[PDB]
This record gives structure tokens, sequence and C-alpha cells, in this order.
RNA sequence: GCGGUCGCACCA
RNA sequence: UUAGGCGGCCACAGCGGUGGGGUUGCCUCCCGUACCCAUCCCGAACACGGAAGAUAAGCCCACCAGCGUUCCGGGGAGUACUGGAGUGCGCGAGCCUCUGGGAAACCCGGUUCGCCGCCACC
RNA sequence: AGUGCAAGAGCAAAAGAUAGCUUGACAGUGUUCUUCCCAACGAGGAACGCUGACGCGAAAGCGUGGUCUAGCGAACCAAUU
RNA sequence: CCUGUCAAACUCCAAACUUACAGACGCCGUUUGACGCGGGGAUUCCGGUGCGCGGGGUA
């Protein structure tokens, strides 16, 4: 920018969207990584390789598409979270991947995290990776109890019109039910 | 000392005040002449041209732009005209004065390498060539055959 | 030399110009190579480790197998056979 | 376009720079929270030579804990004007400082794909004055 | 395709280059050998450019040193027309000497020694201290240039 | 190493 | 790719500036602190929960060359320098010829305001 | 800028700063380069492994002292484990 | 802004050239066995000059 020595970091850097010394300590598994991202309102969990061109994505899964499965609760959260792990973490396996590091980006190593949550749920598609139990939240939170709770102190609905009024970890049940046999694209 | 000791170019460049001392100061009094509060607005412009690569210690230099610019006081001493000499003793020049064991010299002096057609001075004058004799006494005092060269002037 | 340690007379080849300057692509330090395959031999200004003696900066070897993430490069010094352990940082593939 | 390019205040720093304290206290009753130490950098002749060393506390306020307390703090102060950031900033006082900005500013201080803030978004000296002017007082 | 003839002595010239010339098939002076232009070759008679003489020659010449100064990989005999049609694909040295200067083949495909050993100039030289655009024999020559010094090593 | 800068001792 | 995620090359992509875009796939800003988690003080950040509002930031899209960068034309320049050769010149320093290579500054005019990969997606 | 000390080099979500924790400045044994270009030569040095035991970290991973190149010493004898 | 100069221990640039590996041609080797391996025997470790490039030195 202002002389023929100027440096300038590298895009990625730039953009404020890769860590590259952390990146480098993830490839050197030589294993896949399981991509953790959060949105404001979705959660994504993607299983990259590395490529002569750049990453390659062998399998995905976005909170979005959680619905396509009977989701009718909102994408944000922790149950969320350990879905879209799930369910990212099945087509990972039906894609002959069986294990990969946990990548959480520019995240924070948050105990009870929903990246966490994200590495629950691929763990429990099958999927290998190299973790730790107690970094995790304790089922119920994952569940989305600790919402049902908040919600018992209710006055007014925290769902927008939504679905049900006390909300449902019943809900999430159901569909993690629903996800650990046979159905489409898994 | 003889110009015969230092005027050649076949030693290194050694100009890194960082890592030599002791360099005696330069003998050369000024480097714009005459007029300088004016500019290049001359008819005329006469420059010295130096015909060899050679060196040209701080003495002759000074003694070279001073037999020049002295008589050029041919204009008077607040003539209209000014006077260049563009270069500058950058090079340190050493002596070895124990016979040739640990001879590298201690600094003695400083020079400037000139190249063959470069010049080394450059007169600005309106149409009245006392500065060409100014030259013919200067080239007199640098090791160098010369040549005297007129730029802009097709006033012969 | 006045001195004889590896360093000596490196400080061309051992520094970046300087828009090469800072850590560098990760890319290149996990490459992969086959034991047959040859590779160029360059210390990577930037990466501290993995690295070789600076004289044979520019040799061309063959990998020869790896020890722990190194690899093990067979060359030629003059007439004499040698082997290299060498990190991915600093080889790239031959043509 | 507005709402969202209309001025508002994000933290308001009251802090004592002494000189080795006992001065915590007036600030944690002043503002509301505990205060916070300042360390100082360098070696100096006036007895303070100590890098890391407590010289003075600081109170970062947001919110309301921001306004009710400035809902004090301005009243007791009269100046305005050359006494403005460039960025539409300004200190008086004890220090008692005002950052202002606009509502997007959070792009600049989170942690992914953080950007710095376009001069045009920036808040200016008199963009400034007029926000807080009209809230309970006078410029210059 | 191009005639080379070493016209300087190996005494002091550099071993990169004598070693050059050897491995055109010259190792005496006055030697002879024809070589095709392609990059590799053309290289090599940029290195030896100051110790040769060198250029095209008029189908004729070559037929001339052909007859006067061609041997066989091996022994005496002479390699007339006759040699020529009993022992290589031509007819008859004229047919050898297009083919070779078309580069379709070469002196040894065919049998025949890569040297045409030849005489001393018939008259002298134009000496071996300055090149031809200065009034020397060294370097590259016409074919007009190139012919003359063959006819005279004839 | 031992003794009060010094003295003694000491085959790595 | 009507706005996403992970990247490769790592300024051709930087710096600066103009215009356009969102009842929704979206990203954001944004709203909010019972929880997991958090500030040597602050739910600012981090983390979690969420949609009343907005397209003003960001971001994506289209574009501008003033600065920085990349490459190209023409000029500088076959100049500077240089591998090989010479009973060529010069008191000498050094130069010249033949042969094989061949620049930098700078000026003028173009180029460049990223390219490409995988995945996901009215 | 800083990074203990020459000089040159490396480094910015760090190799620097702050905080906290920890003792891998660990035992054993090697591969290789260096010392000594090429091209034989010891001590010493370094790079990179493995076996064992550990530290930290969510984890990939990092730690074979200090970002790299100086800071070193044979046989005999003694003391020590 | 304009204007005057430099660098063995400066570098936004940057050759010629030297060099690792590979292919091609050339040359060479398969009875003249190359490349290489193992062994016996040395001599040698006062060098000099020209040219190019040097560093020191008035030379
Ligand atoms: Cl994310
Ligand atoms: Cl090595
Ligand atoms: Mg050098
Ligand atoms: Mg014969
Ligand atoms: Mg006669
Ligand atoms: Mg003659
Ligand atoms: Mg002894
Ligand atoms: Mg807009
Ligand atoms: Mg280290
Ligand atoms: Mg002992
Ligand atoms: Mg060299
Ligand atoms: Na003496
Ligand atoms: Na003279
Ligand atoms: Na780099
Ligand atoms: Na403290
Ligand atoms: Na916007
Ligand atoms: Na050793």
């Amino acid at each position: 920018a202002t002389g023929p020595r100027y440096k300038v970091p590298m895009r990625r850097r730039r953009e404020a969207r890769t860590d590259y010394h952390q990146r480098l300590r993830l490839l050197k598994s030589g294993k896949p990584r399981l991509v953790a991202r959060k949105s404001n309102k979705h959660v994504r969990a993607q299983l990259v390789t590395l490529g002569p061109n750049g990453d390659d994505t062998l399998a995905s899964a976005h909170s979005s598409d959680l619905a396509e499965y009977g989701w009718e609760a909102p994408t944000g959260n922790m149950p969320s979270a350990y879905l879209t792990g799930l369910l990212a973490g099945l087509r990972a396996q039906e894609a002959g991947v069986e294990e990969a590091v946990l990548d959480i980006g520019l995240n924070s190593p948050t105990p009870g995290s929903k990246v966490f949550a994200i590495q629950e749920g691929a763990i429990d598609a099958g999927l290998d990776i190299p973790h730790n139990d107690d970094v995790l939240a304790d089922w119920q939170r994952t569940r989305g109890a600790h919402i049902a709770e908040y919600d018992e102190q209710l006055e007014e609905p925290l769902y927008s019109g939504d679905f049900d009024a006390a909300d449902l970890p019943e809900h999430f049940d159901e569909l993690r039910e629903t996800l650990l046999d046979g159905d489409i694209e898994l | 000392k003889p110009g015969a000791m230092y005027r050649n170019s076949s030693k290194p460049a050694y100009t890194r005040r960082e890592y030599i001392s002791g360099i005696p100061g330069k003998k050369i009094a000024q480097f714009d002449m005459g007029n300088n509060g004016a500019g290049p607005t001359y008819p005329a412009q006469v420059e010295l041209v130096v015909e060899k690569p050679v060196q040209i210690r701080h003495n002759a230099l000074e003694a070279a732009r001073v037999a020049a610019n002295r008589y050029v006081q041919n204009s008077g001493a607040a003539a209209n005209y000014k006077f260049r000499i563009r270069k500058f003793p950058f090079h340190v020049i050493r002596e070895n004065k124990d016979g040739m064991r640990a001879p590298f010299g201690k600094p003695v002096g400083t020079a400037a390498r000139v190249h063959g057609a470069n010049h080394i001075f450059i007169a600005w004058v309106n149409p009245d060539p006392n500065v060409e004799e100014a030259w013919r006494r200067a080239k007199m005092k640098v090791t160098p055959t010369i040549n005297i060269d007129s730029s802009p002037a097709g006033n012969a | 030399p006045s001195s004889n340690g590896p360093l000596e007379g490196t400080r061309g080849k051992l520094k970046n110009k300087p828009r090469d300057r800072g850590t560098s692509p990760p890319q290149r330090a996990v490459e992969e190579f086959d034991d047959g395959e040859k590779v160029h031999l360059k210390i990577d200004p930037s990466v501290p480790n993995g690295r070789f003696h600076p004289r044979f900066d520019g040799q061309t070897g063959t990998v020869e197998g790896k020890q722990g993430d190194a690899y093990k490069v067979d060359i030629v010094d003059g007439g004499k056979e040698k082997t290299i352990i060498v990190t991915a940082a600093h080889l790239r593939r031959q043509e | 376009f507005h709402e969202m390019r209309e001025p508002r205040i994000e933290k308001v720093v009251v802090h004592m720079g002494i000189g080795h304290a006992n001065a915590e206290d007036i600030l944690g009753e002043i503002t509301g929270q505990m205060p916070v130490r300042t360390k100082a950098k360098r070696t100096v002749g006036e007895f303070d030579i100590r890098e890391g060393d407590p010289i003075g506390a600081k109170v970062t306020l947001r919110d309301e804990m921001a306004e009710e307390f400035l809902q004090t703090a301005l009243p007791l102060a009269e100046l305005a004007t050359s006494q403005f950031d460039d960025t539409g900033n300004f200190s008086f006082g004890l220090d008692v400082t005002v950052n202002l900005v606009r509502p997007g500013y959070r792009v600049a201080k989170r942690d992914k794909a953080s950007r710095s803030i376009p001069t045009k978004h920036r808040l200016n000296p008199a963009d400034a004055v007029a926000f807080i002017e009209s809230t309970y007082d006078v410029e210059v | 395709m191009h005639a080379l003839v070493q016209l300087r002595g190996e005494v002091n010239m550099h071993t990169d280059i004598q070693d050059t010339l050897e491995m055109l098939n010259i190792h005496h002076v006055n030697h002879c050998t024809l070589v095709p232009e392609t990059d590799a070759y053309r290289g090599m008679v940029a290195k030896v450019n100051d110790f040769v003489a060198f250029g095209e020659p008029s189908q004729e010449t070559l037929e001339t040193v052909l007859a006067t100064r061609a041997e066989p990989l091996e022994g005496d005999a002479d390699v007339d027309d006759e040699w020529v049609a009993e022992h290589t694909d031509y007819d008859d040295i004229s047919g050898l000497a297009f083919a070779l200067l078309s580069e379709e083949t070469t002196l040894r495909e065919q049998g025949l020694s890569p040297t045409l050993r030849l005489h001393p100039p018939r008259g002298g030289h134009d000496g071996v201290k300055h090149p031809v655009k200065e009034g020397g024999q060294l370097g590259k020559h016409d074919t007009e240039g190139i012919d003359d010094l063959l006819e005279a090593m004839r």
C-alpha cells in the first residue's frame, strides 16, 4: 500500500477469517477437519479435506436444512448445533469419512459452547474425533432445557409466535431419534 | 604528496563513514558560486568535461575551483553568472605511513571519482565567455585532459 | 571466511525479499511426497524448523523415506552421497 | 437510513491518574462498579521507576450506568468545542471521558471478520456536539 | 548443415573447448566434419567459434572434398562413386552429398569416418588471429567463403 | 583443597 | 455464489473514492442477560437466548487509476555490464573489433480497483 | 518496538507483551548433517526420530532449554550415581 | 517544491555467468568392461608465469 517494500497480509488474514497459525497445527493431524461455524441465526458443520487448489468439502450440514427433517424451532441454539453436527456427521459417514479434528475457526473454546455441541453430534454420528468430554455441555442444556426453564420465567412467550409457548427439548429427542435411522440424504 | 599516488580508480569504493573514522575535512570552500539566488536562466551554458575516469583529491578540487572562480572576477565580485562544481569527494584515501607488515593505511584524505565524459564544472553566462578562460585555468590543476564544452549557445 | 559457523555467508540466501516477509502459507508445509520423487531444496527464511545446512540450498534430491514428519532426501555433494533430513516447508516438486 | 446513523454513548471512562490507591473508593461510589488498577510503563524520575505498579484507577461504564453517571457529570462541566475529538469524543474534569459512535461499531470490535469503520460512518466533532447538546445542556 | 574445420591447435585452448571439438570428431588441425544445424549443435560451434572455420558449403564443393578426402570407418579404401554405390544408400557421391546437405543422413550412418582430414590450404589461409569480417579466417563463412577454403584444402 | 589481598597444598 | 462457509495463489488482490442491494434462503448490524461461559472494571469483547427494527457500517454487486503493485507497447538501449577470441589501439589508466548474452533509472501510452478451487443455496 | 549479549538473519490473531499454570533445562537409544564443501579425521554442536515418563491445551498440537549461527576440552587418576 | 552528489561491510531493481536435477543430441562403455567396489605401491604438502577477476601496497 505505502510502497514497494510494504507487506500486505494474506487475503484471509486481511478479511480476519482464517487463523493461519492454528490452521497449520490443524493440518498436522493429516485428518479431515470438522469445520464448526456459526451465524446469528444458523450453525454450519463441514468435513473438509486438503486439495491441490483449495479445500474440498466432502460432507456438510446447515441448521436450516434441519427443518427438512421436521425442525420447527429456531436454529441458532444448542439443540440446533448438536443436530447439525450429527446430521453432518452422518452424511460424513456415508461419504466414507471415519475421523476428523475439530476446527472451530476464530471462535473461543468455551465449555458447553455450540461448537463443542457440534462436535458432540458428529462424534455420535459415528465420527472419531479427538475430544474431551468435560468441556461439552451436560446433555440437558444440549437438549435445550436451559431455554425451556428460561421460558418458565415466562409472562411473555420467549418465542414470537414460532412453535409452542413453553418450548420443547422433547422436539429435540424426536429429531435426534429420527436422524438415527433410514431417511433420505443420510 | 603527488597525485601519482591517488589519481587511479583501481581500489574498491571506500566511502562508508560508519566503518571509517578520522577522515580529514574537505578543503572545498563552496559548490555554488556567483548569483546562487538566481536559477539557470542564462542564454549560455559552458561545462568543463573530464576526458578520463580519475580520482580528484579535494586538494585539486579546491585549487581548480578557486583558480576558476577567483578569475571569474573579470565580471566582478557580484557579477551576473553562476558557477557549479557538481562533484563531491566521497572516496576516502589512505597511506601506509613495520614496512609492509599490517599495511592497511590510515586515512589521509578524500577524492572525487569522475568518469571520462562527465562534467565537473558548469557555469552559466550571458554572451560573455570569460568563463571559457576561467576553465583553461581550472583543468590546469586537475589530473586529466579536459574538454571545454558549450551547450545552450548558438551565438557563435 | 573469518568464522566457520553454518550461517557464515548466508545473509542473502536466508533472507526474504521485504514482500515475502512474514509467516509463510501452510499449504506447502504440509505437502506430501513419495519415495522416488525429485524435490528442490530451498530454505524458507520464514520457517525456522525442518532446515538443512545452507550449503545445500539449490540441490535437487530424491525423496527416500521419512523420519517423523521430516523427509529424508538423498543428494550428491560434489561426488559424495549424502542424506538430508528436511521438512516439506523447504521442499518443492521438480517439474 | 437514520436510526442506524444516530449517535449513542459507548462507555464513559472515569479515571484518576494519581502517581502511586485509596482513591478507588470514591470512584466506586461516584460510578457504581469496581475500579481497575492502572500500572505504568517506563522508569522515570518522579520516583516512578516501578514498571508493574498501581498508579491510578479507571472505570468503564456502559449503558445506563454511563447515563446515570453523566446525568451529574455533565452538569459539573461547562466546556465544549475545541475540547472535542476528531471522532466525536470529549474528555472533561479526576477525568471523565465520553466515547461516542454510531450503531454498527461492533464491526470493529468483534473477533471474526472485524473491520475498521469507514470515515463516512465515523462520528464528526459537530455531529457529536449536536447529539449531546441535544441532551440536557449547551455547547461552547 | 555446416562444414567445420579446426584451424587452431590445442596448445593453450580451453579444455572445455577442446573437448567440444573432440565431441565433434575433430582431433587435429585441418580436420573437418559436417554438422547439422540444430540448437544443440549450434551451441557447440559457437563455443568453438574462435578456433575453427565454418559455413554451409555448395553441393559441388562438398562433392569435391567428399571424393578427395572421405574415408571408410576403417581402412584406406577410396570413397569414389563406385564405393558410394556399393556401400551406401545412394548411387554416387552427388547423391550422398545432397543427403548430407539436406541433413537426411550422416557420414557415420553410411559407414564413413565422421572426419574429412583435409590438406593445408594451397596458397595459405587468411590468418588465425582475426575473424572473417576482419580479413582473417576464423568464424562463420560465406558459402563462397567456405568453398574457397575447403577447395584450397582439397 | 586448606588457611589467614596473602600464604600453604595439589600428576587429571 | 439476490448477499453463505472452507480455502489455493498471497497487493493483478493494497490505499483512497462513487453508485446500487435485502417481508427471508442469507450475512449483518440489531435486541436482550435465566442459563453454559465471560470481563485483573464494564453481556464492550467473549458466551449464550432471541427477532421489534435497519440496509446506515460491514458484506455482496457495479464502477473510478489519484497513490502503491503486476504485466505489455514504444523510447531510453542492443546503451551499461558481460562468457569466448585477437602480433587491434593506447606511455599508461584504459579502449576497440569479432562472437555469444544483455540491464537499471526514467518518460510517454495501455493493463491492474483480483484470479481460481470445493461445498452449500430460488 | 521487543526478542539477555557481536553481527547478520527470523518473527505480529507471534517467535513480541501481559496473566496463569508448569519443570521437556526429563531418562534411554538412535538416524543424519556439521565439525572436516568437494574428500579421510576426535571432542563438541545441530537437525530429525523412536522407547519411557511427564507438562500444558477442547484439540490438532507444542515442549529433545533460551528464535538461529559463539559460550568449549582426550587418555591416565580421583570423587560421585 | 526546486536543485548538487555517493556506498566493500546500502538495495525498489538486476545481468553476463556459475551451479543441482532431468530429457535430448553429441561423445563414450558393454572382447579396449566404462561408472563403481575392494586391496598393494607411491611420489607430494618450497612452486612459478601469462590472462581474467581480484584484496593489500606510492610502487
Ligand atoms: Cl464461525
Ligand atoms: Cl543438512
Ligand atoms: Mg553477497
Ligand atoms: Mg581409419
Ligand atoms: Mg608456398
Ligand atoms: Mg599468416
Ligand atoms: Mg596427564
Ligand atoms: Mg448502502
Ligand atoms: Mg529452538
Ligand atoms: Mg567429582
Ligand atoms: Mg561465483
Ligand atoms: Na613490527
Ligand atoms: Na590536466
Ligand atoms: Na514468508
Ligand atoms: Na493487579
Ligand atoms: Na449495508
Ligand atoms: Na560428532
